[PDB]
């Protein structure tokens, strides 16, 4: 439980356990889908393709090294798996990629063998992956024209007219120092890592800075990908929620927890403490559903997604989630409060601690380059046991209680009733 | 009742009863699963309703899954509510109701729902036949519950009696102080299980060779081989499984899945090609399975095999570690085949 | 009134041996007066269905019993049409006259009970 | 179907009047219902033709 | 144009045009199937409307087969009218408009029901299996049609142009006057088809032995054998299938149905065991498949097996007729067989 | 559901006031109508306090 960070010339974090068996290094930049252009939309995702290219995933493999990498909104990761033995290894295969490499992976045989994966990659999540299709367009409206509303893996469009000089623009742009933390996950020291960097010098673009832009906004808006040939309606619905480092980023998590996710095949999650599942089990209004409360650096969203085959109900279900939601600002209960503090204590340790370096490699990188610094698993429980229900009282009364909101969805949805009516139900009528 | 542990600084534990009661044991088909899936329902003292509001209060879930040799119950929770945890996994095994509208309202319908996602899933399909050729009987018994034999509420119950014994069944908690843990096991209803005997048997399974089925369906089209491995030499197939599914081999983007079960008597290698035409998938097999009969190896993955069977931490009791320092080539005498999709375009044993 | 309330009074009654041998025989003279059994019907085929929790305990009761009650209903309704009673001999006879479906009661009456109790809990730090 | 069950006045008449499905026990305590549906029209056809000559 | 006949004092004459064009030359999975589906459907001058009240003023209907080999379009009716009905299947094979919605309206819900009722008998279900792995690709291609592989408006088109054409079919006429028949015919569009090849192969084709296929079901459990027979070997066969059938044999009560599938290239010879509970017909053909391979004849069905092969007077053009009148004596060599039904319950080749 | 869907009488109202689906581009001539029904009850009202006073 020990988050050690120092600076050099380069700002090296490392978060050392012990029994491990494994130990991942790597790099992470401040920068990801949400630095791109509407035209160079994928760049991100293309240079993760290369990284992990049958030739540089070839040459690791060898050593008896692996490959992973994760491209998001705000931030780019690139790491490298190892025992706990070859934690230098691992810092040869970073620096050879990144530097030596950085021409040898854009070959004109390379570059195009990859682009022709990506092509069929993007493609496919477009024509298959329905709910998370529905959620990445959730935050293509709900953040129009502006940089949270471009998608990670980038548009059929955008990627097919990219070409190499676009990478190295991106790269020699984004890819430098100043938005970068080198990490170390797994069971190695700080003081052992941060040895074997500073020892080979070299800055490679020092005192450059990425470009500036224009601050994210929310708009109350919507879009609708009706395709009846679908078995399902798919839709996600969503407010302004709250970004990372804001007073009430556990508020929020916490007011998610409350009405939580949801299967209606496994028996146990139908006997949950969600007054909710009263109401929509009658007559089987959905076949799951799911809460969140995402932040990034300049904005978040607050709402849930579903699926359903009821697709003559959707107006009841719709109508009974956002009903049960007004009570977050008028007669949310002691209790509800409670049963979320424990679920969230639960699910932000299984997602903070598991048996994956990776995970926490991307965590600790994307955490230190937003704050500084990581927030200890125990400081977070403090401030979750400290909420009242005062306090979720007084954030749904800001961010839920008569606020515009973002729809989407795909699949069977002509019952989804007008953006008004949904609107409505953003409150209810009173003395 | 071997009683297993390892503490650490964390804040989640996590508590788990491994028990040899997967299909393997079966002994009416798919009785495993409905047992899984029976689970967690309700005991003599506690209901399922109030089980799951309490552990939610608490800060913990529950889960039971079915292996082809284990049936699993685990337990997430957070750290200091250790014997909760411990005497809930106890009520279950020693005391659950079994009442005939549970299995009616609950039981069955969440076993149709298993059946239906896995019988739409082309290389399960496949995986299943694989293993129902090979051994022809034992671990070739059917994973899932289907109605092909009855099984009323009393063969469910049979199967727990045998089953759910303090001499068929092993603790294991992640995250906990043994001396707690051991304590709570003792101080629980665990020791008051009528320990019966370990149906682990360690002679070989009579497994076959040169086998093949060919199943019909409507959607992707899959060939598969099945090879029976012994109990000493799964060690060279590991990395042979690493190598198809990595850079290093050529024919990696050419397979869609490959990997080695291991179990506690042997093992089973599988290999999946999986795609939308027929045409494609045999190629791309036939590709494999002339350049196999070519054998080499050379062990150039020797640390890629190790490294990816270490970041498995949940399997920190694993057979044999160091047995892949050892042997470096590879060749391929006899296997199993089956074709499942477009089965008039799809390759034969022979012209493999 | 609920039927675990009705079986609590009822079973006080019946354990005192003050009060056992006091109204059980009116009870019994009540039964007949009643005449329910003239009309081939049992005194749990008589309870008002139109609500959850006979409507979940009449889908638990096993098949068997199950097409029996439904051939007694139709049966009884018959004969009231007719104006007559059933001959003497189709009576039901008070050793058949059990509490089938009570069970069934009371079981899901202390399920509704319980959820109704988990659902308002409060909690105390 | 039959034209009483697709028009639109005439199922109205067809599930109240000719297909409703009774219970086939009740008894004359049941025919008091209709008895008062006439009632009410003998008071509104004799009270309009006296209305034509009241002051 | 084979044009045969043969003239009665009768009332009703039953033309019939049977063509070369079953499953066993399908191009495509079901092709066979969706084409005899297809049959007096829409022509270009006569709609299948008119067509149907047209016949019924005269006195007469039509009916399209499908066997493993055939497709025979029969037509039974009213003596004089024998122009009428030669005409309408002469105007059926030369020109049938083909309609994209005559497909998804009439032939594909035609076809899904066919392959929906015999998806429910057991023995049927055998049979198929039987034919798939001893054939492996001639006679053991998928008799019916199911989607596993597309198959469009105009892969039904192309393979109507094959199967359809004078040097693949032969018209038959059952009481009819072969003088007038034959001058109709040629009076007829019959003598426009584009006369191309005929695909009946004389050469034998390759089966295969020793092979064995399972299939879980829901409902009555089914064991069967199959035997691939010979060009001349196929007279004992037969008499072995009435053998069976009979009284005389002891083991007839053991035994659902038994027959011999005469075509023109060899034959092939199934036998059936059909039961309720998977345990009586474990037993049933333990014992048959003992019996036979100590087997024994001595031909005392010689005039059953002849006499049982003459009742059937649709078949006045049957392959040999004394061939029965010399061999006595069975065996029992390599044969095929197919676990239906309750699987894990069933015998498996090895112990047969 | 919805008490406004579930209710005999409140589902009435639903189904013709409230969740009635209207083609997107109607104009406001098919605002008469709503007006015919407002004329009616203007008449009926009006009336009914007049005839008090009418002979
Ligand atoms: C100053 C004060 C003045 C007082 C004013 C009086 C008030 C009048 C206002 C209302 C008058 C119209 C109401 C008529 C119906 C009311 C009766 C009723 O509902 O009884 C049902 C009751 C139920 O019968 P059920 O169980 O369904 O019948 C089985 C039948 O045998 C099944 O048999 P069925 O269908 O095959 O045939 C049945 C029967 C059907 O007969 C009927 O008409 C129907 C039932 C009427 C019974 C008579 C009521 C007396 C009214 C005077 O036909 C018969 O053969 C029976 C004949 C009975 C004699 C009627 C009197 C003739 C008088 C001539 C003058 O019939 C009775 O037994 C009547 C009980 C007496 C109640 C009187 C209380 C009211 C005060
Ligand atoms: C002695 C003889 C006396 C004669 C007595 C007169 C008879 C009176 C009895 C009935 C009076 C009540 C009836 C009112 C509705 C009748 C009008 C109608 O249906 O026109 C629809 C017609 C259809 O409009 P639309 O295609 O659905 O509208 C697109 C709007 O721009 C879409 O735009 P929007 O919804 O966003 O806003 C629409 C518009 C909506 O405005 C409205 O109020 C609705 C339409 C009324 C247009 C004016 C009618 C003139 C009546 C006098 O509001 C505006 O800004 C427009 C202002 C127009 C001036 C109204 C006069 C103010 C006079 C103050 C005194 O509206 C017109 O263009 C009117 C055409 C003139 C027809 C006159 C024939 C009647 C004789
Ligand atoms: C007063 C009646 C006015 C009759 C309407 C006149 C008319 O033109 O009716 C045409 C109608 C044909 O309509 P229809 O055949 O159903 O549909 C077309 C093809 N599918 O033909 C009909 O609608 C024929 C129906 C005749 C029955 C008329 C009255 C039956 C009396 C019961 C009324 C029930 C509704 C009560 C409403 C509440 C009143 C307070
Ligand atoms: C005059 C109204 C009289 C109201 C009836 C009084 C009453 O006791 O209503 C009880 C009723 C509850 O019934 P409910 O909850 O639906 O069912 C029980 C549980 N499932 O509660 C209700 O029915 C509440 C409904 C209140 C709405 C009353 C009037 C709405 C006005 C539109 C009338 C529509 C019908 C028009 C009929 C044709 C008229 C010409
Ligand atoms: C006002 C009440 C006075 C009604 C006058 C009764 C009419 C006499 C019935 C003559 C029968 C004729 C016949 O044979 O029909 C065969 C005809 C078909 O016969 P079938 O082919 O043998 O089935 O049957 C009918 O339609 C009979 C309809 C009778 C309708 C009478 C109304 C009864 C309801 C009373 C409630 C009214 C008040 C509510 C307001
Ligand atoms: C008689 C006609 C005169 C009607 C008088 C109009 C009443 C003024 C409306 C004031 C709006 C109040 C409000 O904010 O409601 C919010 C309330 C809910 O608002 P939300 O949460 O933002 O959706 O909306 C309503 O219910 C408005 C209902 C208006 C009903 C007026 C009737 C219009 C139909 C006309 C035809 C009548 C003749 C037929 C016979
Ligand atoms: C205008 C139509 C009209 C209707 C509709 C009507 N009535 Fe009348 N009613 C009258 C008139 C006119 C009188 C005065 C003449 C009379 O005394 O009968 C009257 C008188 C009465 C009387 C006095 C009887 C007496 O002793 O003279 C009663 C009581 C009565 N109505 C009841 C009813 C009932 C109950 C209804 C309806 C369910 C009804 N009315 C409907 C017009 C009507
Ligand atoms: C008793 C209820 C009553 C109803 C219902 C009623 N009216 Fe009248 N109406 C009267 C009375 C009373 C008068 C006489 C007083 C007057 O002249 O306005 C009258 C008079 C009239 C007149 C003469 C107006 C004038 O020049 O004085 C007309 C026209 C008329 N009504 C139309 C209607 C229409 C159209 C309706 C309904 C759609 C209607 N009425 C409904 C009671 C009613
Ligand atoms: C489920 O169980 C049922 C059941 O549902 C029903 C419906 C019935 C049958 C009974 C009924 C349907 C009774 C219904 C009664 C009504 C709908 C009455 C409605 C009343 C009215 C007063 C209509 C209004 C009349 C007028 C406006 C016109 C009268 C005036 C005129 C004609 C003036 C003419 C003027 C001139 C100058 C010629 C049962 O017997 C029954 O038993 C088991
Ligand atoms: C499919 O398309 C539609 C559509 O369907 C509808 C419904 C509307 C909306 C319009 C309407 C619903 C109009 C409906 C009108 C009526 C139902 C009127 C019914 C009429 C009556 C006269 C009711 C009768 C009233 C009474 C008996 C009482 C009055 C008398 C009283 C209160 C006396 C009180 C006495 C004392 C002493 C105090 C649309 O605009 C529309 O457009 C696209």
């Amino acid at each position: 439980a020990e988050v050690t960070q120092l600076s050099n010339g380069i700002v090296v974090a490392t978060e050392h356990n012990p029994s491990a068996h494994t130990a991942s290094v790597g790099v992470v930049f401040g920068s990801g889908a949400a630095n791109e252009n509407p035209y160079n939309n994928g760049v991100s995702n293309l240079w993760k393709n290369i990284f992990l290219s049958k030739e540089n995933s070839a040459v690791a493999a060898k050593e008896g090294l692996a490959l992973s990498s994760n491209i998001s909104r705000d931030f780019q990761s690139y790491i490298v798996s190892s025992l706990p033995g070859s934690t230098d290894k691992s810092l040869d295969f970073l620096n050879q990629s990144f530097i030596q490499q950085k021409a040898n992976l854009l070959s004109s045989s390379n570059f195009e063998a990859t682009k022709k994966s990506v092509l069929k990659q993007v493609q496919d999540f477009e024509d298959n992956d329905h709910p998370n299709r529905v959620l990445e367009h959730l935050h293509s409206t709900a953040f129009q024209n502006t940089p949270l509303s471009l998608p990670t893996r980038g548009t059929l469009e955008s990627l097919e007219n990219l070409v190499v000089a676009d990478l190295e623009s991106f790269a020699n742009n984004h890819f430098l120092n100043s938005n970068a933390v080198v990490v170390g996950t797994g069971n190695i020291k700080h003081e052992d890592l941060v040895n074997s960097i500073e020892s080979k010098n070299l800055s490679l673009q020092t005192g450059t800075k990425p470009v500036l832009k224009k601050k994210a906004a929310f708009l109350g808006s919507e879009v609708r990908l009706r395709d009846d040939t679908l078995p399902k309606a798919w839709i996600s619905l969503a407010v302004e929620g709250e970004p990372v480092n804001s007073p009430n980023y556990f508020v929020a998590k916490l007011a998610a927890q409350i009405f939580g996710s949801y299967n209606a095949f496994e028996p146990a999650s139908r006997l949950q403490g969600i007054k909710l599942l009263d109401n929509i089990q009658e007559y089987q209004l959905c076949d799951n559903f799911n809460h969140f409360s995402l932040s990034y650096k300049d904005s978040g969203l607050w709402g849930f997604s579903t699926a359903t085959r009821n697709v003559t109900m959707i107006d009841d279900l719709i109508h009974f989630t956002l009903k049960q939601w007004n009570r977050l600002t008028i007669s949310v209960t002691d209790t509800e409060v409670e049963r979320a503090k424990s679920l969230l204590k639960l699910q932000l340790g299984q997602l903070y601690e598991s048996g994956n370096p990776v995970n926490d490699a991307n965590l600790l990188g994307a955490e230190v380059l937003i704050k500084g610094s990581k927030l200890s698993l125990g400081e977070a429980f403090k401030k979750i046991d400290a909420i009242t229900v005062k306090d979720v009282k007084a954030w749904a009364g800001k961010r839920l209680w008569d606020q515009d909101i973002a729809i989407a969805g795909t699949g069977q949805i002509e019952g989804l009733l007008d953006y008004m009516r949904i609107r409505s139900d953003m409150s209810m009528m009173r003395w | 009742l071997t009683v297993s542990a390892r503490d650490a600084p964390t804040k989640i534990s996590t508590l788990a009863v491994k028990v040899h009661g997967g299909s393997r044991y079966a002994t009416k088909d798919g009785v495993a699963h409905l047992l899984n899936r029976f689970n967690f329902q309700n005991t003599n003292t506690r209901s399922a309703l109030k089980l799951v509001r309490e552990s939610e209060l608490l800060g913990g879930t529950f889960k039971s899954t079915l292996d082809r040799e284990y049936i699993t119950l685990k337990a997430t929770f957070l750290k200091d509510d250790l014997p909760y945890y411990v005497n809930a996994l106890a009520d279950v095994l020693y005391k659950t109701a079994f009442k005939p509208h549970e299995l009616t309202e609950s039981v069955l319908p969440a076993a149709r729902y298993d059946y239906a996602v896995a019988e739409q899933c082309p290389v399960k399909s496949a995986e299943d036949q694989l293993y129902a050729i090979t051994f022809r009987k034992g671990l070739g018994n059917p994973l899932l519950y289907d109605g092909v034999e009855r099984v009323s509420l009393q063969d469910i119950k049979d199967f727990a009696d045998k089953v759910y014994t303090k001499e068929n069944l092993e603790v294991s908690g992640e995250n906990v102080v043994e001396a707690d843990l051991k304590r709570f096991v003792d101080e629980s209803l665990l020791s008051t299980l009528p320990a019966g005997k370990s149906l682990v048997s360690k002679s070989e399974p009579k497994f076959f060779l040169g086998e093949e089925n060919r199943v019909r369906f409507i959607g992707d089209s899959v060939a598969a081989i099945g090879i029976p491995v012994n109990k000493a030499s799964l060690a060279q197939y590991e990395v042979l499984a690493n190598y198809l599914t990595s850079a290093l081999s050529e024919l990696s983007g050419l397979i869609s899945s490959a990997k080695l079960d291991k179990f506690t008597d042997g093992g089973l290698f599988t290999l999946f090609v999986r795609d939308q035409d027929s045409a494609v998938v045999s190629s791309n097999i036939k590709k494999i399975v002339a350049d196999l009969k070519k054998g080499k190896d050379l062990s150039p993955a020797i640390n890629y095999t190790k490294l990816k069977n270490a970041v498995q931490n949940e399997s920190v009791s694993s057979p044999i570690e160091l047995n892949f320092d050892a042997v470096k080539d590879f060749k391929l005498g006899k296997f199993n085949y089956v074709a499942v999709g477009d089965v008039s375009n799809l390759p034969y044993l022979d012209e493999l | 009134q609920s039927f675990t309330s009705i079986a609590r009074i009822g079973d006080y009654i019946l354990k005192s041996p003050v009060l056992s041998k006091l109204c059980v025989p009116v009870a019994n003279q009540f039964i007949n007066l009643a005449g329910y059994k003239k009309l081939g019907l049992k005194f749990d085929d008589l309870i008002a269905e139109e609500n959850p929790i006979m409507q979940t305990a009449l889908r638990r009761l096993p098949e068997d019993e199950s097409y029996a009650r439904a051939y007694r209903i139709i049966r009884a309704h018959q004969t009231e049409l007719t104006h007559h009673l059933l001959p003497r001999n189709e009576w039901i006879k008070a050793q058949e006259d059990v509490p089938y479906l009570l069970p069934y009661i009371l079981e899901a009456e202390a399920a509704a009970k319980e959820k109704d109790e988990l659902d308002n809990i409060e909690v105390s730090k | 179907m039959a034209f009483r069950k697709s028009n639109v006045y005439l199922s109205l008449v067809n599930s109240y009047i000719i297909d409703s499905p009774q219970p086939s026990s009740i008894n004359y305590w049941w025919n008091m219902g209709s008895l008062l549906g006439l009632c009410l029209v003998i008071q509104i056809v004799t009270g309009i033709f006296m209305a034509m000559h009241y002051s």
